[PDB]
């Protein structure tokens, strides 16, 4: 399912297929199913060529085409049009063009999905946003490297590698730094990398757990986990200041948090019921509320930026799988299919989620429409991927 | 191995 669009390849062999590249963005949203490129009625290079009624007779109504054109110095233009072949036939709903050089090319592709995308469901797309996670290597002095790359897997570059495990990076809402957790000392430290110059702030290394890190979305303020106490409980860092506040206060285990909009509230994982649950509290009114009702378990949630729902690691009946929950209702609904899922993070749109499972034995992240509708294996990596951490909006 | 000493959560023994 999803709504069907004609996505061509582009008029130029061409250095890279981008129309190949829309396609592949549009379908990953679960929004929509663009035709096979074996069954397309034509290949129009332009506006003026494309048929509308051979396209509405197979119940599509946009069109994507465009052109891939050389520049003397050896950049490129890439332009793309969407065709209307509904009910304004043959008009043009959107269009760009712009010069980019070879290693953007894929970029340029994600900058059409992003806009043919926002053009016909008035959600921004997220295209052209990152992943970050951590992959444990065969090598033997640094096995854990923290990586960067687009969100479909390709253009993967290293942030930094380390002889000890790594942990759970979290992206800041502008985009620019990630913080994480390190055992490079020889125990868990918490740090925050900008990502531009590679320097290094040190935020936390307090005995016993320091892990789990979260930006708030105002940029203000970083949530983590602290277990110095006996269990691991919340705290909140003002970044400006450098101070720390005590979040949650008990004997239970309370950890991974994740912001709500407001910048002022987390869900976390708690043990407080017996098997985890996720739970809400405010970073200053300190009480913390369960939310997570259905099933027998329910943890590492991530809130949509929104606040409409949640994603989460959802146990009924012997099953864990990547679950959706109204925060509003409590409706839940299962969204991945694949063994040993874990660690879901969402798309700064709310249309994808990324996570972890046995697919490769370890080597591969997945993703997941929030619609349930459609599936894939990222490319594969050298190693062990964990911890996704899906960008802010760049 | 790093862990967080949960018995559960993600940061609980997640590299074996
Ligand atoms: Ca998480």
């Amino acid at each position: 399912s999803g709504r069907p669009i004609g996505v061509v390849p582009f008029q130029w062999a061409a250095p890279e297929d981008i129309g190949g590249i829309v396609a592949a963005d549009l379908r990953n949203s679960g929004k929509f199913n663009p035709l096979d490129r074996a069954r397309l009625p034509q290949q129009p290079g332009s506006a003026q060529e494309v048929q509308p009624a051979a396209w509405s007779a197979l119940g599509i109504d946009a069109v994507v085409v465009g052109q891939v054109t050389p520049n003397p110095d050896g950049s490129y233009n890439v332009a793309y049009q969407l065709v209307d072949t509904g009910g304004a036939p043959g008009t043009v709903l959107a269009q760009n063009s712009y010069k980019v050089n070879k290693q953007w090319l894929r970029y340029a592709g994600h900058t059409a999905s992003d806009e043919v995308f926002e053009k016909l469901t008035g959600i921004k797309g997220a295209f052209r946003t990152r992943i970050a996670y951590v992959v444990q290597t065969n090598g033997g002095q640094f096995p854990y490297e923290l990586r960067v790359s687009d969100y479909d897997g390709y253009n993967q570059f290293v942030v930094h590698r380390s002889p000890q495990c790594l942990m759970s990076p979290a992206w800041s809402p502008d985009g620019s730094k990630l913080a994480y957790v390190t055992f490079e000392s020889g125990r868990s430290a918490l740090v925050i990398q900008t990502l531009a110059n590679g320097a290094v702030r040190q935020v936390a290394s307090f005995p016993r757990h320091n892990g789990a890190p979260a930006f708030s979305p105002d940029g203000s303020k970083l949530a983590f986990a602290l277990s110095k106490t006996g269990s691991l409980n919340l705290y909140v860092m003002d970044l400006a200041s450098g101070q720390i506040r005590q979040v949650t206060d008990g004997r239970s285990n309370n950890t991974e948090p994740t912001w709500f909009p407001d910048s002022q509230n987390l869900a976390f994982t708690s043990d407080q019921a017996g098997r985890p649950q996720v739970y809400k509290v405010n970073i200053n009114g300190g009480a913390p509320q369960r939310i997570t009702w259905e099933g027998s378990q329910n943890q590492d949630a991530d809130v949509s930026s929104d606040g409409k729902f949640m994603v989460m690691v959802s146990s009924n009946g012997g099953q864990q799988h990547i679950a959706k929950q109204d925060l509003a209702t409590g409706g839940v609904q299962v969204l991945s299919s694949t063994f040993l899922d874990e660690t879901p993070s969402l798309a700064p749109n709310g249309t994808m989620v990324i996570y972890s499972s046995s697919q490769g034995m370890g080597s591969v992240l997945n993703l997941v429409s929030t619609d349930g509708r459609f599936k894939a294996r990222l490319p594969a990596t050298d190693g062990q991927v964990k911890f996704p951490a899906w960008s802010p909006y760049l | 191995g790093c862990s967080d000493g949960s018995g559960w959560s993600s940061e609980n023994n997640p590299w074996g």
